[PDB]
């Protein structure tokens, strides 16, 4: 029967099946009743070439197929025929067989007694564990971007310190270029007074250059330390992501026990 | 701040001055002292220091210092104040000036405009960057030559372009508000040195041109002068050529011969039933305020291989190693890099990965081999890759990503070793690859860097010239019908995101030659091409070379991320530059800017088209600048948009002077709000208010915030501040409510005051897109004849979570109006309080008009919000004017909060719609109210393709609401595009009767 088949999921959306053939191997397959929501009309989707290639299953006189010449009695006969041999005799550029299905209940990972507390208690537990970890992930990404911008603000500030220090160093190298032989002249004229005016200003020049040089390393220190705490926030998020994804799926598929009955009462308590 | 870590300078500070001799002089100088004053007093004080004998004359030097942008800036413009220099530290180095002064002064002004120094571009190694800077300067001279052509008129047409609808053809409901096909309009004339003016009322055809309006006015005044037919002509000739018309209260002018009813101001005066007030103004006065503005070429402007189709080998790439990967070695098992070869969003071949590797040693040295023949590569092929971790069940995650163009902008195939820094993976994305992301290396330092090597084929390899591509098509093509006709047309009807199966696409590829009879099919046919086959691609190139032009609303789809081929995109651009009006360009400019992110290279037909238009029309140029400037913080496009902004500012003429006055205004406001956001957040509301008024009363602030143009609409001058009425607001991020006087000579005829909200802290680009989308729906309904009045108020993002919002005068929230009423039920507000307040503000005959306006506007927002999934709004998110017009606000707030009702239709609204009746859902007012909703719903569904394209073009924005096409699928549900009309209509009715709950 088609109604009970592994690979017939029913009225799934294109986005929900795209989410299910993600990164899958060539040959994974899945069929829906067409999104056009018309009775007895179906679409096949399988993975080939990193793409989800859709094919329409035409229906006429109770027969089935996906081409104008139409043959098969049921979709299960149409599909199992191409689980066996290559579909390349039709639309020949693709050739992979209908290898691997994905099914609607072959992953109901509920362990023990099927009491309803497996939903009314264990679902509320995972969903609580999910929103807590999702709140931490969002908080991480907030201070992650905050630390990211405060870093480039410091990187440009030290880069500015570099230009100010470059301009003060050239000032010292021109102070010695144009004062060297004025010192040597005041030396033999016995004018220690003027020599100490020049030196008093030189000492003041390379006294302030030391202040901004210190201001730079003091900022480079804050950058080194904030840059490291940024890397930590990164690896922490990368550690939280696969966990957050794992217990999201677990929370999602524990609605199976809720969908088994198919009415909101057992979540309506929450 | 005026100094690093300092908002304002004290009134007097010490400045370390470095002389050409190695003396250092401390100069105490006023905060406001101009550099001319600094230099003259410095060399006046220098005579007190050694070695003054070596100093040349004061005039032989300028100042150079380091700005807070880390730029060594030469201060050629010595007229600036010490505090405007944006100095990093308070010091000045004296040097002899070198280079062109005028260029240096102009570059600094450009740096302030685009928010980054122009000299940072001079340092870029990339040849693509330097070629772009030089190769679009001809687009600049094209534009300047064109607008300087017929001076002064051509120059006025650039600064004050006609604001007109795209078609003069009025719809019936607009034409019906004309007095037997005519409009009554008043002409004003300032007539006194004191400014005393006068008015002349006219009744004229709606389709008269401005020169004919001036003829009827001078004809009406010369009524009793006893002029001969020819004497009347001469003075009509005198005034037609000597005066032009201006809108009273703003800077809009009627400079070309569109019919009067096509100018938007007057199309609305008819639509709203208001009086068009115009001012007759001298042309020599208008041309006086258009100072001549030149354009000079900058300094940088002036100063063997084999084909891809000969390479007999499959594609392979070597992935070497990674660096700086941040991963917890004890929580994560191993890492591997994933790769794929893409053309847009469709893998050209199956993905392949490296082997998994310890986190402590990211090194592979693997040659990844791809199932694609090198000649089969399309030009727009891209390598997309990421580094992925893995953690019982096995589950993977991406750590960082990066995309690469297999061909560069010179058409050459990449070869040799390559190393690119990867980008962070965006919030909420689990896909292991990000193909829609930009192509390029992340400039931020200490980020995961990945190294590769591309095969080297003994020489440089280039993509084949178009010459041989067409011959390969002639080679492969050698290797009517009826019922098929109706299906092909049946496929053009389906939306851009409709499901297209294999049988349908190769059926299109089979009848690809018949498709040119239904050009609307081109996007569907292009997705049908097997792009990893050089046979089909070549055959397809020949089809698009001769494709009939499709209209812009369809051509824009071919600029989105699913159509990366340069020939396809080139065809789309040519469609726009020959069918897209400046009106519709100005509307769609939001989308058209951000499809530039999908452009593979800097220099492309699309940017040259938008840049050409921005330099020949100063209205679209204004928002062209701000939408680019608003994204400068984003490092994925800071360079592309930066280079593009440089060119625009270098050729937009005198308007750069005005733009910088806006930038400075926003830079002052963003500073005050940043202060209130952190330095004073810890203090009271009244304390913040007292700091505001004190800070705003300062002269430098008033001189920067008074007398500039409104970025929301440069036609609005912003004059003096009504400090009387400006204030902070109760919102948590505490924005500023600002009020300016309208300095127009006749401001009293439009508005005497202009009120705007400035919000620093909230992402406004959602409200922009939503308010824009609402304006599209309103324009559709109006063109169809549905007089549903929406209020897409002005809203402009200018940067990272900062922008402006237009205040709607005489408007209140439904929450405020409920608080004006009283309680009826147990603690329940009175549902009739809304209807009562409306009657208070609208007494007598005008009541019915207010009810009709409410019912029409309400119907519009019900349909709009439902389709866009903005259903449940707080009663403080809904607003209504005294006018009776209803509208919504704070759309981003709604999206930011959503991380049950289809649309808000509370009893309060139902009362006023039914004019206060019992069982209001069974009256004939409600009967024709939901008939408006139904017509409006299917009216939008008829245009569903346009909206889906507009949102598809925003995917690269980085708006978390638009990360994948799956996000856009919601609008296919609300519009029920996988169902027919009567099915969609029944779906919408079903939904509204859940908003009413069926009682
Ligand atoms: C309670 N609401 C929902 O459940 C919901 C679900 N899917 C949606 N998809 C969707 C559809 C059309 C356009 C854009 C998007 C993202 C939306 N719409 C938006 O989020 C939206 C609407 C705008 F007008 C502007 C911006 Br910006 C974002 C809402």
């Amino acid at each position: 029967s088609l109604q009970d088949a592994e690979w017939y999921w029913g009225d799934i959306s294109r986005e929900e099946v795209n989410e299910k053939l993600r990164d899958t191997a060539d040959g994974t397959f899945l069929v829906r009743d067409a999104s056009t929501k018309m009775h007895g009309d179906y679409t096949l989707t399988l993975r080939k070439g990193g793409n989800n290639k859709l094919i329409k299953i035409f229906h006429r006189d109770g027969k089935y197929g996906f081409s104008d010449p139409l043959t098969f009695s049921s979709v299960v006969e149409l599909i199992n025929h191409y689980r066996n041999e290559s579909l390349a005799q039709y639309n020949p550029k693709l050739d992979v067989k209908l290898l691997y299905p994905v099914s609607k209940y072959q992953q109901d990972q509920v362990v023990k007694e099927d009491n309803i507390e497996a939903v009314g208690k264990k679902l509320h537990e995972y969903n609580t564990q999910f929103q807590e970890k999702s709140r931490e992930y969002d908080r991480l990404y907030e201070e992650y971007t905050r630390t990211s911008q405060e870093i480039q603000m410091k990187r440009t500030a030290i880069e500015a310190f570099n230009e100010t220090i470059k301009i003060f160093e050239e000032q010292c190298q021109t102070q010695e270029r144009y004062s060297k032989e004025y010192i040597e002249k005041f030396k033999r004229e016995g004018n220690e007074k003027e020599i100490q005016r020049i030196m008093h200003n030189y000492d003041k020049l390379k006294s302030r250059i030391s202040e901004i040089i210190d201001s730079r390393r003091r900022l480079e220190e804050d950058l080194k330390k904030q840059a490291a705490e940024y890397r930590e926030i990164d690896k922490r998020m990368n550690s939280i992501k696969p966990d957050l994804i794992q217990l999201r799926k677990t929370r999602d598929q524990y609605l199976m026990w809720l969908t088994q009955k198919g009415v909101r009462q057992k979540k309506l308590n929450e | 701040g005026e100094l690093w870590g300092i908002h304002l300078m004290p009134p007097r500070i010490l400045v370390e001055c470095l002389l050409p001799n190695g003396m250092i002089v401390t100069l105490e100088c006023l905060r406001e002292a101009t550099l001319i004053t600094i230099k003259h007093e410095l060399f006046k004080e220098a005579r007190k220091y050694p070695l003054h004998q070596l100093l040349q004359d004061e005039s032989s030097y300028i100042f150079v210092s380091v700005t807070q942008e880390a730029e060594r800036e030469e201060f050629f413009d010595e007229t600036r104040r010490l505090c405007d220099l944006r100095l990093f530290q308070p010091f000045l180095k004296v040097i002899e000036p070198v280079g062109n002064r005028e260029e240096k002064i102009l570059n600094r002004e450009i740096g302030f405009a685009i928010g980054m120094p122009v000299c940072e571009f001079d340092m870029v190694k990339d040849p693509e960057v330097q070629d772009f800077r030089r190769n679009i300067l001809n687009v600049c001279k094209e534009a300047v030559d064109l607008r300087d052509l017929n001076s002064p008129h051509s120059r006025a047409m650039y600064v004050y372009p006609p604001n007109v609808e795209s078609s003069p053809e009025l719809p019936k409901h607009i034409y019906n508000k004309l007095d037997k096909g005519q409009i009554i309009v008043v002409i004003w004339v300032i007539v006194s040195p004191n400014n005393d003016k006068q008015k002349y009322t006219l009744k004229i055809n709606h389709d008269c041109v401005p020169e004919q309006v001036i003829a009827e006015a001078i004809r009406k005044k010369t009524r009793s002068m006893l002029l001969s037919s020819e004497q009347l002509k001469l003075c009509v000739l005198e005034y037609q050529g000597k005066y032009i018309l201006k809108v009273c209260g703003c800077d809009e002018y009627f400079l070309e011969k569109y019919p009067l009813s096509q100018y938007k101001y007057i199309r609305s005066c008819i639509m709203l039933g208001r009086m068009p007030n115009l001012m007759l103004m001298a042309k020599e006065s208008l041309y006086s305020q258009l100072p001549m503005d030149c354009f000079t070429m900058p300094s940088y402007s002036r100063r063997s291989t084999k084909s891809l189709w000969v390479i007999n080998s499959a594609l392979r790439i070597k992935i070497l190693c990674a660096t700086y990967v941040n991963v917890n070695i004890r929580d994560i098992d191993k890492i591997y890099v994933r790769t794929g070869i893409y053309h847009g969003g469709e893998p050209l071949c199956d993905n392949v990965n490296t082997q998994r590797v310890p986190c402590s040693n990211p090194r592979w040295n693997e040659w990844l081999n791809y199932d694609i023949y090198i000649p089969d590569l399309p030009r727009a092929a891209r390598l997309c890759l990421s580094i992925c971790s893995v953690k019982a069940k096995e589950e993977h995650c991406p750590l960082a990503w990066g995309n690469i163009n297999l061909f560069d902008y010179t058409d050459t195939l990449v070869s040799g070793k390559m190393a690119l820094n990867l980008w962070p993976v965006p919030h909420g994305l689990e896909d292991l690859l990000n193909p829609i992301g930009v192509t390029g290396s992340n400039p931020n330092k200490e980020t995961p860097c990945l190294e590769l090597e591309f095969d080297w084929f003994s020489s440089v390899v280039k993509f084949p010239d178009m010459s041989v591509i067409e011959e390969h098509a002639n080679w492969s093509v050698s290797r009517l019908r009826e019922n098929d006709k109706e299906q092909l047309k049946a496929i053009s009807t389906r939306d851009p995101l409709s499901e297209i199966t294999e049988q349908e696409k190769d059926f299109l590829w089979s009848h690809r030659h018949y498709c040119v009879t239904i050009p609307e099919i081109l996007p569907k046919l292009l997705l049908s091409v097997k792009w990893n086959s050089r046979d089909e691609v070549a055959q397809m190139y020949c089809l698009v070379k001769d494709w009939p032009p499709i209209k812009p609303e369809q051509a824009m789809e071919l600029l989105d991320c699913n159509y990366p081929d340069p020939m396809v995109r080139g065809f789309a651009v040519r469609c726009l530059e020959k069918y897209l009006t400046d009106d519709k360009l100005s509307q769609y400019l939001i989308q058209l800017v951000q499809v530039l992110k999908y452009e593979q290279y800097l220099d492309n037909l699309l940017v040259r088209f938008l840049l050409k238009k921005a330099l020949t029309n100063q209205r679209i140029g204004h928002f062209f600048f701000w939408h680019l400037k608003s994204e400068m913080h984003n490092k994925t496009v800071s360079q592309r948009f930066g280079l593009l902004l440089e060119s625009y500012c270098r050729a937009c003429g005198m308007y750069l002077k005005h733009l910088n006055r806006q930038v400075e205004a926003m830079e002052k406001l963003i500073n005050l709000t940043d202060i209130l956001k952190q330095e004073k957040k810890d203090e009271t509301q009244k304390v913040q208010m007292k700091f505001l008024v004190e800070q705003m009363r300062r002269p430098d602030f008033m001189d920067a915030l008074q007398g500039f143009l409104s970025p929301l609409n440069p036609a609005h001058q912003l004059g003096n501040l009504r400090l009387e009425e400006c204030r902070i607001m109760s919102s948590a991020k505490r924005p500023l409510w600002l009020n300016w006087e309208n300095p127009d000579i006749m401001s009293e005829l439009l508005f005497q005051n202009n009120e705007i909200i400035f919000k620093n802290g909230d992402d406004l680009r959602q409200d922009m897109l939503t308010l824009q989308i609402i304006r599209i729906m309103e324009n559709i309904w109006q063109n169809q004849g549905l007089d549903l009045r929406m209020l897409p108020y002005g809203c402009l993002s200018i940067g990272d979570c900062v922008g402006l919002i237009e205040v709607v005068r005489n408007s209140h929230t439904i929450m405020q109006i409920q608080c004006k009423g009283g309680l009826k039920g147990a603690l329940q507000f009175n549902s009739h309080t809304l209807h009562q307040w409306l009657k208070d503000k609208n007494k007598g005959e005008i009541y019915d008009a207010a009810i009709d306006l409410f019912t029409r506007s309400c119907a519009g927002y019900c349909v709009a919000t439902f389709i866009l999934g903005i259903g449940d709004r707080h009663n403080s998110n809904i607003m209504v004017k005294d006018d009776g017009q209803l509208f919504h606000i704070d759309f981003g707030h709604f999206l930011d909060h959503k991380k049950r009702v289809p649309f808000v239709l509370t009893q309060d609204f139902l009362i006023v719609i039914s004019k206060g009746a019992q069982e209001c859902t069974k009256t004939r007012e409600f009967e024709r109210f939901q008939e408006m909703c139904y017509k409006a719903y299917l009216a939008i569904r008829q245009h569903a393709n346009l909206f889906i394209n507009l949102f598809s073009m925003m995917l690269g924005s980085g708006m978390p609401e638009l990360q994948s096409f799956d996000d856009i699928a919601y609008i296919r549900k609300t519009l029920a595009l996988d169902k027919t009309e009567q099915e969609a209509l029944e779906y919408f009715m079903k939904q509204m009767n859940d908003a009413h709950h069926g009682g």
